[PDB]
RNA sequence: GCCACGCAGUUUUAUCCGGUAAAGCGAAUGAUUAGAGGUCUUGGGGCCGAAACGAUCUCAACCUAUUCUCAAACUUUAAAUGGGUAAGAAGCCCGGCUCGCUGGCGUGGAGCCGGGCGUGGAAUGCGAGUGCCUAGUGGGCCACUUUUGGUAAGCAGAACUGGCGCUGCGGGAUGAACCGAACGCCGGGUUAAGGCGCCCGAUGCCGACGCUCAUCAGACCCCAGAAAAGGUGUUGGUUGAUAUAGACAGCAGGACGGUGGCCAUGGAAGUCGGAAUCCGCUAAGGAGUGUGUAACAACUCACCUGCCGAAUCAACUAGCCC
RNA sequence: GAAACCUCCCGUGGAGCAGAAGGGCAAAAGCUCGCUUGAUCUUGAUUUUCAGUACGAAUACAGACCGUGAAAGCGGGGCCUC
RNA sequence: GUUCAUAGCGACGUCGCUUUUUGAUCCUUCGAUGUCGGCUCUUCCUAUCAUUGUGAAGCAGAAUUCACCAAGCGUUGGAUU
RNA sequence: GUCUACGGCCAUACCACCCUGAACGCGCCCGAUCUCGUCUGAUCUCGGAAGCUAAGCAGGGUCGGGCCUGGUUAGUACUUGGAUGGGAGACCGCCUGGGAAUACCGGGUGCUGUAGGCUU
């Protein structure tokens, strides 16, 4: 038998409001940059980050991104955060005036950082403003139960593809 | 309705644990504090003397003070929505090193011996530790062996 | 002058045993706990069947008494007065409390409704798990039918859910029926009343050789 | 759990290597879930129960759909299971007609949630085996054994009730 | 290699703290059930022992090894959640100086002065620090969970978080608190929770599989009505049993002798009661499951047999319905 | 003599420590002796309640004058919590 | 209950219902909801006293008792307070 | 391989009984003039060196008790977070993580620092 490698990104999505959160919830959601339903954010997974969406498992849906659900994500509602303000990837200049330093010079280049998770992923990912994504067309399974008990919270492993696909 | 008595609901806190009653060694009187140290205050209640209050008992704190037999130590306390920075007079009895320093100095000088070798040797190492990574891929041999086949059991009342 | 059990039935306080702290409780209800020829070995009475409950519940010590007198009587009929023997597994060690109001047309005779409402020792009842024993009878093997009856029986005098249980033990020992005769025959165990002594393979010598011998 | 069309899962899994076995156990299961997620948190589910093992202190090797290697022949499924009643557990076995093993436990947990009101939380299916003809021991599965097997429709009932929605002509149900 | 002072209702890595849940009582302290084995005594005593209970039989107390059941104000053991600290430049390492403190010692400790070290020594996120003046409030209430008093309460009192109060909107017909979601004025798209016969937007799908008939059916968190106990209604399931050496059910017979068995007696003869359950004929028969006779008697059952020729029976269990 | 005193043995404290209870304690903190007055004169700091106000109580020091012991030491009231 | 558990009853236990008792609470009302009883008058409930139709008995008849469908109709005149 | 003096951790070291102990040592032992205490030279203090390892002490033994450490109990009990899950309730099941304790069955029975002796 042959063990893939664990996977070391995941896509972060949260599935819940901002009403009634215990606070630390709300304070991981927060370090995660969701404060917002329906807002995504890629998280590079070790011990400390998977704790951490263990904590808020039930307000977020999470998995595994593939290339092309980066690349989607990246092109269709990339913004960088240029100066605290959040600004359209329109050119190939906003990335490298902010990340050239690194080496991250194009969109090409954020994406190749995103997706095998490099030596500057943290800069590459905190330079991306988190995504405002779409209600998923189609509608949700339910939002208030984990995914392995036919609801949307949680863990999906590589569903999450198809949850983006509808989603943005 | 309760009490404000110095020693109200310390009934196990300050007792001795089972079959450990009686004198008290001497290597904790032997200990050495210096100034700057970083103490955990238990509070043992064999010695009534220099005991400490019950809401520094499990705290940790830095020695600011040494006298012949107590320390003085300046230990965080949380008071409603504030910290303030007690100093308390403990007796050694009730103190003890923390190894969390100890461990934290001993990774301080390994990581400046490793900077002065790398250095000396050319080749680049790495000294911040990492959380644990996701495990990489492997090969699982089966060895020429059938993995057995699991099945839950029948319902059974015992007892 | 009993409160129907309903007001008692459940858990909700934390355990009240009699003790130092509460003082004058009443005796129980129910006094004696086996019943039969309690005399009998252990090889007389082979088959063991419990009943069990399946609520987390309060049975009051009038219920145990009850349910005692009922098996006890339906054994008797059926079994002869020597062929069981009943042991009740729950004691009543729990004390419930009465705030015992006046039952008179009036409010103004010092009544003081809820103030100072901790009550008096009312009675006591024994607390039961779900998987808990009640009660236990062991006899003859050919008597299985007739202790299902009477524990059948016995059930109705509580309030919750009871299951009747055959068990594999043998009578009311730990160990399995069908292990029971080989290790009494290799000497592991040691009859003795209506109990068996396990005798582990270790301690001094002499306690081996005064077995067999 | 939830369901759907049911498909068979073989996962096999193991502990992780410690300082005390190097080469830990490797267990199989047989799981029967809407998809590879489900299927590999009730391996999960399973072997904590039965051996002493977590998700956190072991692994998955291997998670593979099961493909039925005869679904063009109908066969006879016994399945036992066990579940939880609202008043106790229950060990059942039921039998089913089918051309696959999935559509079998697909039909089981159907069938069981409607005539016990067992939810497929409750429900632990123990064992699924193909079975003689010979062997069945339901009536209901024992009387399509005819090789002469005849019956008609009987009453068929108009399911285009809205297509007309007005008509002229009262419907047939002798055809 | 390198990308801000600093911070955090968060994790990770180390390191301490605790005595709740559980568990235990053949472990202490209390409570507590039942037998068993021993041998001393102001235990009762014990039948023939006064005579040296010549004796040894029982019941006590006591001891020993076991055994049933417990604890908010018990505990060996002992979680989960939780609380503190640390994760460097105020650090590390070299020298040197001061001291009236300490002292075998150039000792120890503290301070001070120069010098060299940047891989900035976990993850993630965020710009921080600091001062002055200051209103209103100081009746709260509710929900999950923990929890005290009380039979309970839309009762009274606490812990944690969230909410209402201060909050509109979608859903729960209706509703301060439930579920979803928080709000500038709009257009388009899509959803949540909830729904899609008609009121009333949306299943006018040739939806799937079953269950259920109610002469008080049932119909969706909070929530707005029900239990024990029953059913030969029906549907699944468990265990056991009988059967071509012919089951089951029907119809038809035998159902005895001793013995109208013993002790009960005024009749109890098999059946107002106490013990025991013999034998033989065999096809079987209980020296009796019931009716009953004042009592006899006459019936019935369990037991066998005949006719009948293929499957049947019982006890449970839990779904809907009653 | 069931309990007067004397002796041996076992004895983890099942005693005692003024009192309520809890903690603590065995060549102890208990019991008995000997000597004593640290239950004395002072300044600050600190802990407890806490608003980090006071009182009360307490802890660690420092400066005198002493007590005790061979000495190390210990003692400025009561082993600690009123 | 001459026998006989269950015609009629039901100890020890245990499960409910009702709001015609009395309590418990204090949510509404203190810029006021006229506070007991009787009289008068209407309507409603059934957990049925009688009457209609029935089932059961330790129902021979008579009387009585238990239970079912059942609230259509009736349930009075007085002494004392 | 051991001992003595002073110890650190304070039962893997304790408790009961049995066996062995070479050489130093530690002891038991002898005595009361002095020092010092007693009802008593028993203890304490002092001065010794005839005898003895009998005892203490050291090592070993016991299907030994205890203690220490494992397995089982058991992924059980319990538990963080979740659901418009079930059930009249009592309570229970599932998802997401953590995870005990008896009984029962094994193994072990002091380690060591400083200073000074003995052991061919
Ligand atoms: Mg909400
Ligand atoms: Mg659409
Ligand atoms: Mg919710
Ligand atoms: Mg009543
Ligand atoms: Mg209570
Ligand atoms: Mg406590
Ligand atoms: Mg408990
Ligand atoms: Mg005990
Ligand atoms: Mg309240
Ligand atoms: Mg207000
Ligand atoms: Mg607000
Ligand atoms: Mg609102
Ligand atoms: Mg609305
Ligand atoms: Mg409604
Ligand atoms: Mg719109
Ligand atoms: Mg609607
Ligand atoms: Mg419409
Ligand atoms: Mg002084
Ligand atoms: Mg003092
Ligand atoms: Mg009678
Ligand atoms: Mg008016
Ligand atoms: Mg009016
Ligand atoms: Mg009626
Ligand atoms: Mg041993
Ligand atoms: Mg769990």
């Amino acid at each position: 038998f042959y063990v893939p490698a664990e996977p070391k990104l995941a896509f972060v999505i949260r599935i819940r409001g901002i009403n009634g959160v215990s606070p630390k919830v709300r304070k991981v959601l927060q370090l995660l940059r969701l404060r917002q339903i329906f807002n995504g954010t890629f998280v590079k997974l070790n011990k400390a980050s998977i704790n951490m969406l263990r904590i808020v498992e039930p307000y977020i849906a999470w998995g595994y991104p593939n290339l092309k659900s980066v690349n989607e994500l990246i092109y269709k509602r990339g913004y960088g955060k240029i100066n605290k303000k959040r600004i359209a990837l329109t050119d190939n200049a906003l990335i490298a005036r902010s990340l050239g330093k690194y080496g991250i010079i194009c969109m090409e280049d954020l994406i190749h950082e995103i997706y095998t998770v490099g030596k500057r992923f943290k800069e590459a990912n905190n330079f991306l403003w988190p995504f405002k994504l779409s209600s998923p067309r189609g509608g949700m399974k339910k939002k208030t139960t984990h995914f392995v008990e036919g609801g949307d919270a949680g863990n999906r492993e590589d569903q999450i593809n198809r949850l983006i696909r509808r989603m943005n | 309705t309760n009490t404000k008595g110095k020693r109200r609901g310390t009934r196990y806190m300050f007792s001795r644990p089972f079959r450990k009653h009686g004198v008290v060694p001497l290597a904790t009187y032997m200990r050495i504090y210096k100034k700057g140290d970083i103490v955990d205050i238990k509070g043992m209640g064999t010695v009534q003397k220099g005991m400490p209050h019950k809401c520094y008992h499990g705290k940790t704190g830095r020695v600011y003070n040494v006298t012949q037999h107590a320390v003085g130590i300046v230990v965080n306390k949380q008071v409603k929505g504030k910290i303030l920075a007690k100093r308390i007079n403990v007796r050694i009895e009730h103190i003890k090193h923390s190894k969390s320093r100890d461990s934290f100095l001993k990774r301080v000088k390994e990581n400046d011996q490793k900077k002065k070798e790398a250095k000396e040797k050319g080749t680049w190492v790495q000294l911040k530790r990492q959380p644990a990574p996701p495990r990489e891929a492997h090969f699982v041999r089966t060895n020429g062996k059938e993995p057995e086949l699991l099945e839950p059991i029948p319902y059974e009342f015992m007892a | 002058g009993r409160r129907p059990a309903r007001c008692y039935r459940y858990c909700k306080n934390k355990p009240y045993p009699k003790s130092r702290f509460c003082r004058g409780v009443p005796d129980a209800k129910i006094r004696i706990f086996d019943l039969g020829r309690k005399k009998a070995k252990v090889d007389e009475f082979p088959l063991g069947g419990h009943m069990v409950s399946d609520e987390y519940e309060q049975l009051s010590s009038e219920a145990l008494e009850a349910a005692r007198i009922c098996a006890n009587k339906y054994m008797v009929k059926s079994c002869g007065r020597d062929g069981f023997h009943m042991r009740v597994r729950l004691h009543p060690f729990h004390v419930i409390r009465i705030n015992k109001m006046l039952s008179c047309a009036g409010a103004d005779r010092l009544q003081t409704g809820m103030r100072g409402a901790f009550g008096k020792p009312q009675g006591t009842v024994a607390r039961v798990h779900i998987g808990q024993v009640i009660m236990s009878i062991r006899t003859k093997l050919q008597n299985e039918e007739h202790v299902i009856e009477a524990l059948r029986r016995a059930k109705f005098k509580f309030p919750g859910r009871q299951k009747i249980h055959i068990s594999k033990k043998w009578g009311f020992t730990k160990f399995n029926a069908d292990e029971f005769e080989d290790m009494v025959a290799k000497k592991c165990l040691i009859p003795d009343g209506c109990g068996v002594k396990y005798v582990p393979s270790h301690g001094p010598l002499d306690k081996w050789r005064v077995l067999h011998s | 759990k939830a369901s759907g069309t049911l498909r068979e899962y073989k996962v096999v899994g193991r502990c992780l290597p410690t300082p005390k076995c190097h080469t830990p156990p490797l267990y199989r299961m047989r799981i029967f879930a809407p998809n590879h997620v489900v299927a590999k948190s009730r391996f999960w589910y399973f072997v904590s129960q039965l051996k002493k093992m977590k998700k956190s202190s072991g692994e998955i090797v291997y998670c593979g759909q099961v493909f039925e290697k005869s679904p063009l022949r109908v066969k006879n499924f016994g399945i036992w299971l066990r579940y939880d009643s609202r008043s106790g557990t229950h060990n059942m076995y039921r039998e089913y007609r089918d051309l696959t093993t999935a559509g079998a436990v697909t039909q089981c947990y159907r069938d069981m949630g409607a005539r016990h009101r067992a939810r497929a939380h409750s429900i632990q299916i123990m064992k699924v085996e193909e079975i003689a003809a010979s062997k069945c021991r339901r009536p209901a599965v024992k009387q399509f054994h005819d090789s002469k097997i005849k019956f008609p429709l009987p009453h068929r009932v108009l399911r285009r009730q809205h297509k007309p929605r007005f008509t002229t002509k009262r419907p047939n149900t002798f055809f």
